[PDB]
């Protein structure tokens, strides 16, 4: 159907690839996890009806 | 041009075939009709042994074969071959008879009986050989084959929502959705129910220090109490069931039956 | 004929190997010093004659007007093609080292050759595959232990060829086979890691070969730990080169396939998520119309425990995970979504409190909702999402006070 086996260009040098450029690079897997905390709709309405559980059962 | 055959003795029983086929052993359909009845009878008169069941079913579907018969008379003998065989704990003429089936649904030409019926086994079978792709990949034939009336069928939900059930340890919706399943397929979840209820008996006793031994028994369809024990005595763990009597607040005094779920972590961590 | 004599490959001999592209007008397609006697000698001499005729069968192959039927045409050229790859093996079984990279520029365009075929129904890719895997053995067990002509340093150059071919018609044991063969091989040193094969020296294969180990683990054995660890070391060793006529990746394509597995086989196995402004991850998602709207609120609803958007975008997108190999890794991603927001009611909820009610997550018949709590989170604790245990009596849950939420780093 669509084919990913052929390769536009064969090889390359070891200093193009994003290992040897991960030097200059900066890690492209963010690592907060524990502590990453995201602000939208549903993380605000989640605290709300949390505080709300909080304050009827104190 | 295909073979044909021209027995008129009723009953066959099966040999690998290895020779050029002798056309005055192999039956034709009409006869091979007239011994799917009798075979039928004794199935429903329940007077003939499962051995001699699949034995004669196996001629017919041999005859079959060598025949180039694919019509809705074929469907049919593989479709109650695999059914009688669940029914025996044969999963291996299961297997043989429900891909057979599969590779004749995609003929046009023979109309889809049971389409969705033999589409649940598929998905059962595939559970009890930890075959998760083989789920997916049918799934997306259903999707793709434009199979809408099928996916929302309600038990056709179910028994993939099922698959997905036991591959997240969900034991509280699995064993209650036992409950939903018909004749047949209660027979295909029973050739692995029991290591089932083992890895689910291995998630509580991780995750508690300890239950009601009636907990146990509501949650994994136990009907008695009794039944409940016996299933913790196949895992050498009758000692970790304790007695405690209990206050209850001052409403009653009355003692239950706890087990110790911690004090079984020790024992089921050594089987697996 | 030098190249045999001399044992050496240049462009031309490859550019000779490839029946595909015609050449100039000029020729120089000749074999030297014609004496055939030795019988080895003329398998390189029917070496040359079915390579003319190959060569010479390809502007014949276009050439044709509508006739209708090419069939006898496609079968005289997979059949010299099977020949005389066939007895490049055997030639190529008694040489050094020099002629594996010759020997696979055939393989990989016999897998073309099949390949435009659009029928699978011919099975035609019987004879190239075992001729592949004759072709994989060659390389597999050299018993010279000198480097200098051991052909197992093209061993993983070939394994990529024959799971282009497990994966035509769909074939898991196959694909299982090898993975299992080559691991022990290595482990046992009969071969050099992928970092000292000849994959290095032609790193389009060090990077399949990473996506097919990758794959296979992460989609068919559910290997998730190295499923990811192969998908992300192939994505490590793309360029950083980009097409000038368009300014994106050399290589999009390739590396946004891999990373439809490795950003959720990230998320389930390391507790990893992209940088999205990242010049790779940047590159790749914002450009592939597939990812750009889907793999952002995947990975925000996993973050923030948003088990209806969660559930939503795996609800739309079905069709797409189911055909990407990724139903488990999604369905096993969503009870980390539930697990999070697990640790949400707990800092926001319970003020890090190790004894939980567990009606504070009813709030996102009730007997049997916090049954179904029980049961999920007991699954949870089960496989090492949650450090804590359960008490049915007091319907709470009851967090370690040392390192409850654990993950894999």
């Amino acid at each position: 159907d669509d084919e990913f086996e052929d390769f536009p260009i064969d090889t390359w040098a070891n200093g193009e690839t994003i290992k040897s450029n991960a030097v200059t690079q900066t890690n492209i897997w963010e690592e907060n996890w524990d502590d990453v905390e995201v602000d939208d709709d549903f993380t605000n309405e989640l605290k709300a009806e949390l505080d709300r559980y909080k304050r009827e059962n104190q | 041009i295909h073979v044909v055959g021209r027995c008129q003795t009723l009953e066959k029983s099966y040999l690998r075939l290895t020779s050029e086929p002798n056309p005055d052993l192999i039956r034709p359909p009409n006869i091979l009709q007239k011994m799917y009845c009798l075979l039928m009878d004794k199935y429903q008169s329940k007077t003939a042994t499962y051995t001699y069941l699949c034995d004669q079913f196996k001629s017919m579907r041999q005859d079959l074969r060598v025949q180039m018969i694919e019509n809705s008379f074929t469907i049919k003998v593989y479709q109650t071959h695999a059914r009688i065989a669940l029914e025996n704990g044969d999963l291996g003429e299961f297997n043989q008879c429900q891909n057979r089936i599969m590779a004749l649904f995609e003929n046009p030409t023979i109309p889809k009986k049971s389409y969705s019926e033999f589409i649940c086994y598929s998905v059962l079978y595939s559970m009890l050989t930890e075959d998760y792709p083989s789920i997916s990949h049918l799934k997306l034939k259903l999707i793709d084959d434009g199979s809408s009336e099928i996916l929302e069928d309600e038990h056709v939900k179910m028994i993939f929502e099922l698959s997905d059930m036991k591959l997240v340890g969900n034991y509280h919706y699995f064993m209650k959705n036992y409950l939903k399943l018909h004749k047949f397929e209660k027979c295909l979840i029973n050739s692995f129910l029991n290591l089932e209820k083992l890895i689910f008996l291995t998630i509580i006793c991780k995750s508690y220090n300890q239950v009601n031994l009636d907990f146990v028994k509501s949650e994994f369809n136990f009907n008695s109490i009794e039944e409940t024990t016996n299933f913790l005595n196949e895992q050498n763990l009758t000692e970790f069931i304790l007695n405690k009597q209990i206050t209850d607040s001052n409403g009653k005094s009355s003692n239950i039956k706890i087990l110790n779920t911690k004090g079984c972590r020790v024992q089921l961590i050594q089987n697996y | 004929g030098c190249y045999f004599e001399e044992k050496r490959y240049d462009d031309k001999l490859l550019d000779f190997i490839r029946y595909d592209v015609k050449t100039p007008k000029k020729t120089k397609y000749i074999l030297q010093r014609p004496t055939a006697t030795d019988e080895e000698s003329v398998r390189l001499q029917r070496f040359y004659q079915l390579g003319v005729d190959l060569k010479l069968k390809y502007s014949k192959r276009r050439s044709l007007k509508k006739q209708g039927r090419i069939k006898n045409a496609t079968e005289e050229l997979l059949r010299l093609a099977n020949e005389q790859l066939k007895l490049f093996n055997r030639i190529v079984e008694r040489e050094t080292n020099w002629i594996i990279y010759p020997l696979w520029v055939m393989a990989k365009q016999l897998i073309r050759l099949a390949n435009e075929s659009s029928e699978l129904n011919k099975d035609s890719i019987e004879e190239c595959g075992r001729t592949i895997h004759r072709s994989f053995t060659i390389c597999l067990n050299d018993r010279n232990p000198r480097l200098n002509e051991n052909k197992k340093i093209g061993c993983y150059m070939f394994a990529n060829l024959e799971f282009s071919i497990y994966h035509r018609l769909s074939n898991k044991d196959m694909i299982k086979n090898l993975v299992k063969v080559l691991e022990s091989r290595v482990n046992a040193r009969d071969i050099p890691p992928l970092n000292k094969s000849l994959a290095m020296e032609h790193k389009s294969q060090v990077v399949l070969y990473n996506y097919y180990l990758g794959q296979y683990y992460g989609c068919l054995e559910n290997d998730h730990e190295r499923g990811f660890f192969h998908l992300n070391e192939a994505l490590l060793q793309c360029p950083m080169l980009y097409v000038e006529s368009t300014g994106k990746f050399v290589l999009q394509g390739q590396m946004e396939k891999i990373m439809i597995l490795l950003v959720p086989l990230a998320l389930l196995t390391k507790r990893l998520y992209p940088h999205w402004d990242h010049p790779v991850i940047a590159g790749v998602i914002t450009r592939s119309k597939r990812l750009s709207q889907v793999y952002p609120t995947l990975v925000r609803s996993v973050i923030s425990g948003n088990l209806s958007l969660y559930e939503a975008t795996a609800a739309s997108h079905e069709r797409f995970f189911l055909s990407q190999g990724l139903h488990v890794v999604i369905t096993l991603l969503r009870e980390v979504v539930f697990t999070r927001l697990v640790q949400r009611c707990w800092q926001w909820g319970n003020d890090r409190k190790s004894i939980m009610p567990l009606k504070i997550l009813l709030a996102t018949d009730e007997e049997e909702q916090l049954d179904a709590l029980e049961c999920r989170l007991a699954s949870a604790i089960a496989s090492g999402l949650l450090r804590a245990y359960l008490s049915h009596s007091n319907r709470c849950i009851v967090f370690s006070k040392k390192e409850p939420f654990p993950h894999s780093k």
